[PDB]
């Protein structure tokens, strides 16, 4: 029971520290995704300046 | 002098010469016989934007000078009809004797003028009423994506609004006109249209026709509130009332902005919203509460006109198209829909249910934010878990059915005092069902206390009845 | 004088100046014959539409043929009335260029014949019908989770490439066999390919003897392709109001009337909007659809498609057609790409004849559950990401397990499939739909193998290929 | 009759006079470069310039061809290579063709074309396999850098041998040293006999790189509408795109999605549906078109791969991620399909390659759902297994063209199961030694298929299955 | 309310407080101005000329040698992300701010005001 207990806090210690590894993987893709999106909104807004300030 | 000469008739659009004495916001009329809203007086040549078909108007035709300014048809003559902005009947059943007529664009009541704002608006839709309250004066903006539910919340006022005195408005804006005939249909049906007034401007109507149709709206309103009768006005969407001033602008080649729409965009929904009010005793004791719509594309926020009219309103409701998805209807996230007139409006035995029941839906919506994931939690929380999977679940409702709000606070207490414990998640919408029936079979001096007094009944005596209805009701 | 002279050119568009007293109202027509004169010069016929007065008697004019050739100071006359349509009994078999002129070989229309005006003000309030009933049509999930409605709009919304037109087509294949009433079938930004073979599956199956047609396509100037819609529906117009028949009509896609309003927009000399788009998208776009609707007199049932300019459905001409359809169907290139046919966003996808009056409560049920299923798997995707399926518990479990059953069972066989894959197809009634997926929900068939679901018609051939498979 | 230049504005240019001229005219100016008149203002007409522009200065002259965009065709230009305005540039010498077509011409009408009947074979075993062309087919071919797009191009039309298959290779935008190592590849292969090819390059302006498409099947034209089969390769039109977008941003028009104008839709229509299968009564020729694409890191869901999607009647997605994972070639086949389907095949080839795409689809979502938990035995056993082995069986080395037959012996025994027994990279080898000992035991199967144009019976193709049970290795 | 708080600092010398209830509508009748005199807009549409403005507002609350006109003003946070040029524009001229956050006010305790977001000098 004693080595059944102390395997267990290791496993759980591993598989969090696994699961941890994950979160932070899937958060760093998510955010390269989200700043091409925040970019390519300003760019347009920037496009329709240029367009609005030749067009007048 | 006052008659001139057209020199361009593009896109729903002229310019002329001459009408020296021109003023903005006049109606000068054309040849063809349709008139015009002159909005730019440039240096040399007037722009005259087209009210009507436009087809038929051509350069070097003559516009004479009517003299007026914008005016709409008022009166208790108007109260059952469907009518267009300008204020001619379109439903058949003939024409309509309005006694007089009032000004499209006037000043709104001082600072003075005003009270506060004290008597509720009840609506019958449980999560409204409970968690994010109206009152009679004031201004709330609902905003959500496309297919959320904001014309069935709109629809579920009107109708509930026979019980109550309430000369309620609704203006369609841009609508699909057969659309607009499913709900004065509806309408009819539930036998609530002999009351209320309902504007349309469909989405063929040329586009100052979408762009004035708020503002005659209210003007209609306004009359009955200063004859002193409670009124309600509702804009179907006002976001499609801001692109048709940003074509209209555009065409008229003005200075654009964020987006393109025009820099006035803020100024104009002031003018329009600001007319909203709750006028003192010395003026009459009325009312015109609105509630405005928007349409969010995707979620979005932070963007121009959402931001504008949600600093104007003092409160603002947002529907989730992933909750209605998920079972919740009508679908309104309590972590973001903020009312800032709210505990005020409510009656004093909904003041008591109702703020404690904020504060448990705000705890539990941050533990299950995150704590839901894992599958067991402490004790302590999966209390709190079941409490707020209860609170949800007791919150759903069904499609134009108005609860009033006696039954209301008889089921939000039978929620917060932990009576429903022992029944399951899925077993609630039929706990209700079979609850009200019998609140109606049995209780009923508790509901005529509510109903005058406001005021919640001897605590002994509400026991007694919900714990002989836990003795009827049957656990699936 | 009634003729005049081109004075610019600009491609699409040319500016002519007609003397004084005598400008085209919007909207009239103009034509262009000019000899050629000297061994430089190229012969043409052409036609202009009149868009915009100028000032100074010049008018702004779109030309509906290539404008390769025209010169400063060549002639053009004025017809005095809108692009005049051709319409009556003799319509029906017939293919015609914008221009309301036949091009289907078999001859010429009759000079005798009414001829008509494509633009006039829709019908009003007074008019309308809400009569709503389901226009059922066989597949799968269109019976399911958007039934669409007969006498009301139908709209396909998708990118390009997820199927749009095989979905039309098997629509044509189920519907217009048994409609009994004149289908109206116009391509709007149209591939050539595509219209042959629709003439000849008209022909081969008979249908061509009730229907009419009228074509342009993606290499005609975007004039041509702007003033398609509007003849093809001036010919709907007449037979639903004349003879009273129940009316079909198909547009094959109506943005490309929206993108040549954005070419040809700037040229006219307008400031842009949101995204480029013209200024005057949203009344121009709702002139037309407005115009197609189901009176009392006799009603309009019309599917349309529309191509989401990239997959953005945020993009302004979308969003201001998402309001105008009764019935919306969109298709997602994420879940076609899983193979899953016809790509069907379960749910994004919204009807108004979805309520317990006109389906019936046990319809009901069944949409709004399985709704509930697939958005609970959204949920669920992320989180296994991170933690893995083997630390869900109860509700999640089974939401994964049933989701994925769920999603491939709504792909079906269509009979148009036959020439892309060697399969049959199936037709499906909406009681063995409604069934089916109660049957899923149910669980009563859990153990089958998540491969037998797909691309089949009901729970008894998935029983048939998972026996097969060793079940 | 006679005008002069009043602006000169990098490449764009302005005049005042040509009084007469009409859009689309060549006016030549006394240097001798070719201009196009695209717009006519009220006072001063504006001049496209093709052709080194730097020598223009205000106040030169300008002159009129009294012509609409001709571009010489003749048999005479058959194996030479030349520019867009059909100029030689090989130094072999002159080119002598007698007569001129137009650039601009209108495509054919809903009447006048036809099905597509008959295949073009590439030879390459994943194209004839899963995505099979037919005579008179659009398709995109879209990639990444370095993904092996011009191999595919040149594999396909060195393959077409003893047809008269004339075909056409159009560089636009292209540096100097790819087109002529290829022009000395073509004249390796012999291929260089039949086919022309036409070069613009980077070096040259924007107005000779948007226009090399339109010469390109301009040429196509002349032996289309006579009535020989035709195959036109543009090396890439996305190039064409970028050079539209910086003339058409050097004259004052509004940028969109992307600073691209709405017109983008327009040229590349105006451009792909010139490609067509004419039918009997017009002279039974053909134009089969493919244009190639770039995509920046694989977004297939930008501006410019979505427009030209929608016009063309099928797609090859070409992908990176598993070609520099050693599977050199890879075709992406849940992006991939063709529209024109069935109908090109060959008989036979519809019997075996039917299904096989969806198949592989289903495969790559299951490898994902594999990929977070546990999985059921038939699926893992019958999907898994049969993707893997299709992947391996359709990977295919340089120029090494195979003939259908061959082909749909393989794609039988992939569909049928009858290699399912031999895995990895004995499948390679399995499939190499069956061609091998095919080539002198497969005689009357081999002419059946070349005759009959259908699946061989049944117990002799098993013949081959049997006999090369006993060839194979044990591994 | 700054040329009325000076006439009672200037004369009366004593410490005269001026409160202003939001400066975002401020700067936003800015923008809506700069728009209307038609000058091209910059960052989130914002005028060009936004520190120039505020700056010319929050400078005079001083503490001159007469005395005081300490300042307490409030600012809405758009989507309570602090980035957005009003917010970020103004934060520089602020001697010390308190953050206020709704979790705390819808759990009922008042004012709502965080205690580990909150700095001064
Ligand atoms: N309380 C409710 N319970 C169940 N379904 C509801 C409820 N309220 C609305 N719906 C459903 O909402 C759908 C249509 O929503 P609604 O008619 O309100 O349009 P909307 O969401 O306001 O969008 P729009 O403004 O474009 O009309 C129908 O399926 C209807 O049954
Ligand atoms: N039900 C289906 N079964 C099998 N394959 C299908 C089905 N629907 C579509 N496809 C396939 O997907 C593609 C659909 O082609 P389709 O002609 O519908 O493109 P599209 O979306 O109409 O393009 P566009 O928007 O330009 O008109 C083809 O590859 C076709 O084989
Ligand atoms: N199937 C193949 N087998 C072996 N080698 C190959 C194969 N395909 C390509 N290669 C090698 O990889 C190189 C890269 O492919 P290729 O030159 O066609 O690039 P690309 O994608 O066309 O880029 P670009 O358009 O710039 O030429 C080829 O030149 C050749 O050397
Ligand atoms: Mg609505
Ligand atoms: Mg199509
Ligand atoms: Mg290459």
């Amino acid at each position: 029971l004693l080595d059944a207990k102390a395997s267990e806090h290791a496993a759980r210690m591993t598989a969090m520290k696994n699961a941890t590894d994950n979160a932070n993987e899937l958060i760093r893709t998510l955010t390269l995704s989200y700043n091409r999106a925040r970019q390519a909104a300003i760019t347009q807004e920037i496009t329709e300046i240029v367009a609005g300030a030749n067009a007048l | 002098s006052d008659v001139g000469t057209v020199i361009q008739v593009g896109d729903g659009i002229a310019r002329a010469h001459g009408l020296d004495n021109v003023m903005s916001g006049e109606l000068v009329e054309f040849a063809n016989g349709v008139m015009g809203m002159a909005l730019n007086l440039e240096e040399n040549n007037v722009g005259i934007v087209i009210l009507g078909p436009y087809t038929g108007i051509k350069e070097g035709d003559e516009v004479r000078r009517t003299g007026r300014i914008m005016e709409v048809p008022v009166g208790e003559a108007l109260i059952g009809r469907v009518v267009n902005p300008l204020g001619q009947p379109v439903d058949g059943l003939g024409p309509v004797e309005t006694t007089e007529t009032r000004p499209i664009e006037s000043r709104a009541p001082g600072v003075m003028d005003r009270r506060s704002v004290h008597e509720p608006l009840q609506t019958g839709i449980k999560a409204i009423d409970a968690l994010v309250p109206i009152g009679r004066g004031q201004r709330e903006l609902i905003i959500g994506d496309r297919q959320t539910g904001k014309t069935s919340v709109a629809i579920d006022t009107i109708i509930n609004q026979k019980d109550q005195n309430m000369i309620s408005i609704y203006v369609a804006i841009g609508q699909k006109e057969s659309t607009v005939r499913t709900v004065v249909e509806t309408l009819r049906k539930h036998g609530a249209l002999d009351y209320t007034i309902v504007v349309t401007a469909s989405a063929s109507q040329p586009a100052p026709l979408l762009f004035l149709a708020p503002y005659a709206g209210v003007a209609m309103g306004e009359y009955f509130m200063y004859k002193g009768k409670h009124v309600l006005v509702v804009y179907d969407d006002l976001s499609k009332q801001a692109a048709a001033y940003r074509e209209l602008s555009l065409l008229l080649r003005r200075p654009p902005g964020r987006e393109a729409y025009p820099g006035d965009i803020f100024y104009l929904h002031s003018r329009l919203l600001e007319r909203a009010a709750k006028l003192s005793d010395a003026k009459g004791g009325g009312s015109l509460t609105a509630l405005p719509f928007v349409e969010t594309q995707a979620g979005d926020i932070s963007a121009y006109i959402p931001t504008n009219v949600i600093s104007i309103t003092d409160g603002q409701i947002f529907l989730q198209s992933d909750l209605f998805f998920s079972g919740v209807r009508p679908a309104i996230n309590a972590g973001l829909s903020v009312s800032r007139v709210g505990g005020a409006a409510q009656i004093k035995a909904m003041k008591k249910v109702a703020g404690t029941l904020r504060l448990d839906l705000a705890a539990y919506r941050e533990l299950e934010a995150f704590a839901q994931f894992g599958s067991d939690l402490d004790k302590a929380t999966q209390a709190k878990l079941a409490r707020g999977a209860r609170t949800v679940e007791v919150l759903k409702q069904d499609l134009h059915q108005p609860i009033p709000v006696e039954k209301q606070v008889l089921i939000i207490y039978a929620l917060t005092r932990g009576f429903l414990d022992d029944i399951p998640v899925e077993d609630v919408r039929r706990f209700e069902k079979e609850f009200y029936l019998f609140l109606d079979q049995n209780g009923q001096h508790l509901l005529e206390h509510i109903r005058t007094t406001k005021d919640l009944p001897n605590e002994d005596d509400l026991n007694k009845a919900i714990e002989a209805f836990k003795k009827t009701f049957v656990v699936s | 004088m009634t003729r005049g002279r081109v004075i610019q050119v600009m491609g699409p568009v040319v500016d002519v100046k007609f003397e004084n007293g005598h400008l085209p109202a919007i909207y009239n027509a103009l034509k262009i014959q000019h000899k050629a004169r000297n061994e430089n010069e190229v012969d043409i016929d052409l036609t202009l539409e009149v868009a915009l007065h100028l000032g100074d008697d010049t008018v702004r004019t779109i030309a509906m043929a290539s404008t390769d050739g025209l010169i400063r100071g060549m002639e053009v006359i004025d017809t005095g009335a809108p692009i005049s349509v051709p319409v009556g009994e003799v319509t029906l078999g017939r293919v015609f260029n914008v221009l309301g002129e036949p091009i289907d070989l078999e001859g010429d229309i009759p000079a005798d014949a009414r001829r008509d005006p494509i633009h006039r003000p829709a019908p009003k309030f007074e008019e309308l019908a809400t009569e709503v009933e389901i226009l059922e049509t066989g597949i799968k999930v269109v019976d399911l989770l958007a039934p669409y409605i007969k006498g009301g709009k139908i709209g396909l919304f998708g990118g390009a490439g997820v199927g749009k037109t095989v979905l039309i087509q098997e629509l044509i294949h189920n519907i217009a066999q048994e409609h009994g009433g004149i289908s109206v079938f116009a391509g709007v930004g149209d591939r050539t390919r595509e219209g042959n073979d629709l003439y000849h599956e008209m022909k081969d199956s008979g249908v061509i003897s009730k229907t009419a047609m009228v074509f342009g396509q993606m290499n005609e100037p975007p004039g041509a392709r702007m003033r398609v819609a509007l003849t093809g529906l001036t010919m709907a117009e007449y037979f639903r109001d004349e003879q009273g028949q129940d009316v079909l009509l198909f547009i094959d896609n109506i943005f490309r009337f929206t993108q040549a309003g954005s070419e040809v927009s700037a040229l006219l000399g307008r400031m842009p909007s949101a995204v480029g788009y013209q200024p005057t998208l949203a009344t121009e776009m709702g002139q037309l659809q407005e115009r197609i609707t189901s009176t009392a007199k006799g009603s309009i049932t019309s599917i349309q498609a529309i191509y989401v300019p990239a997959d953005d459905y945020t993009d302004p001409a979308p969003a201001t057609t998402f309001s105008h359809l009764d019935a919306t169907t969109n298709l997602e290139r994420k879940l076609a790409e899983m193979g899953i046919y016809p790509a069907v966003d379960p749910l994004a996808s919204t009807s108004r004849a979805l309520a317990p009056e006109i389906v019936g409560e046990e319809h009901y049920q069944v949409a709004r559950k399985v709704q509930q299923t697939l958005q609970r798997y959204k949920e669920l995707q992320d989180i296994i990401a991170i933690l893995g399926m083997d630390e869900l518990s109860d509700e999640d479990k089974l939401v994964v397990h049933r989701a994925r059953r769920i999603q491939f069972f709504l792909s079906q066989n269509f009979h148009v499939a036959e020439q892309f894959t060697g399969q049959p197809g199936s037709y499906v009634p909406v009681k063995e739909t409604v069934r089916g997926f109660k049957e899923i929900l149910e669980g009563k068939y859990d153990h089958l193998p998540e491969d037998a679901f797909r691309l089949v018609g009901r729970i008894e051939e998935v029983v048939e290929k998972a026996k097969a498979m060793g079940v």
